[PDB]
């Protein structure tokens, strides 16, 4: 039902070895769309989905441009933190940021978000009203006042509320094979013994689109939340997903242990069994 | 498409 | 500063049957900093026509990359991911288990 568009953009410093990396990528829900690499040949941002191919040269060029226009505003960026932080010249820094929206079911705007980190921790975002900001620490204060003074959420709610929201419901309707689909995860267990005496059980999900899912293991009931190894959900490479949760059960009590799987392409969330 | 900003 | 420990999954696109084609991929999540050495390892060297997906980030800032190559699995043959990041004090090896 609900959808979202939202542009990553990492880029890391290093110093004595010419200027910054810079990396752009779009997505749609699950499916990325677009990327652009800085030290890539092309410096063209380039379609990563069959269904943005068709968009003409005015729009390539025009987020080529736009792309190359964040890109320097992050290598300003890495400078005035080291500032900031009184950091040392020589030591690698990385600042990324996203931005996006939301729409529900009926396509449309839910949420908005435009969200800044350096070194891997929050630094500022913009709240939920898109009218005012969260600084996390004090340097993050000093930009803070430089965006209210500069009206800078002013700018950023109209592209998230209208243009961010028009273009998702553009990329939904000429991806509508591609995105607008849901794979139904196609289960299973297995299990193996790792000694005479144990066993490990692991509950699989396969094939499924989007990402978004839920693996849980029960033991009579109960859920055994701390005793599962749940791994991170992975692409199978051709545009859907693959989850596992295992646990590590005394052999004969196999017929106790049920594995719940939710997903929005169930019609009713799967319960596995041993019998 | 991308976004009209410096820290 | 931040570190972040890369997360390393190496298995195939679809189940492995022996002598028919297949992808093989290292998923490697929840990593940081970026900078991340990922290979794909066949009998213990280095397989060279691997490709990779575009560095994105997950919602708390972490690093994903997905490393891929076209294989045919066979009896014999052994695959690993070899990962090293500043997290590691060596490099870290994840072998193929099929059977999982």
């Amino acid at each position: 039902g609900s959808h979202s568009m939202r542009y990553f953009f990492t880029s890391v410093s290093r110093p004595g070895r010419g200027e910054p990396r810079f990396i752009a990528v779009g997505y749609v829900d699950d499916t990325q769309f677009v990327r652009f690499d800085s030290d890539a040949a092309s410096q063209r941002m380039e379609p990563r989905a069959p269904w943005i191919e068709q968009e003409g040269p005015e729009y390539w060029d025009g987020e080529t441009r736009k792309v190359k226009a964040h890109s320097q505003t992050h290598r300003v960026d890495l400078g005035t933190l080291r500032g900031y932080y009184n950091q040392s010249e020589a030591g690698s820094h990385t600042v990324q940021r996203m931005y996006g929206c939301d729409v529900g079911s009926d396509w449309r705007f839910l949420r908005g978000y435009h969200q800044y980190a350096y070194d891997g921790k929050d630094y500022i975002a913009l709240k939920e009203d898109l009218r005012s900001w969260t600084a996390a620490d004090m340097a993050a204060q000093t930009t803070k006042h430089k965006w209210e003074a500069a009206h800078v959420a002013e700018q950023l709610r109209a592209y998230l509320e209208g243009t961010c929201v028009e273009w998702l419901r553009r990329y939904l309707e000429n991806g509508k094979e591609t995105l607008q689909r849901t794979d139904a995860p196609k289960t299973h267990m297995t299990h193996h013994a790792v000694s005479d005496h144990e066993a490990t059980l692991r509950c699989w999900a396969l094939s499924f689109y989007p990402a978004e899912i839920t693996l849980t293991w029960q033991r009579d009931g109960e859920d055994q939340t701390q005793d599962t190894e749940l791994v991170e959900t992975r692409p199978a490479g051709d545009g859907t997903f693959q989850k596992w949760a295992a646990v590590v059960v005394p052999s004969g009590q196999e017929q106790r242990y049920t594995c719940h799987v939710q997903h929005e392409g169930l019609p009713k969330p799967l319960t596995l069994r041993w019998e | 498409e991308l976004a009209x900003l410096t820290v | 500063m931040i570190q972040r420990t890369p997360k390393i999954q190496v298995y195939s696109r679809h189940p492995a049957e022996n002598g028919k084609s297949n992808f093989l991929n290292c998923y490697v999540s929840g990593f940081h900093p970026s900078d991340i050495e990922v290979d794909l390892l066949k009998n213990g060297e280095r397989i060279e026509k691997v490709e990779h997906s575009d560095l994105s980030f997950s919602k708390d800032w972490s690093f994903y990359l997905l490393y891929y190559t076209e294989f045919t699995p066979t009896e014999k043959d052994e695959y690993a991911c070899r990962v090293n990041h500043v997290t590691l004090s060596q490099p870290k090896i994840v072998k193929w288990d099929r059977d999982m």
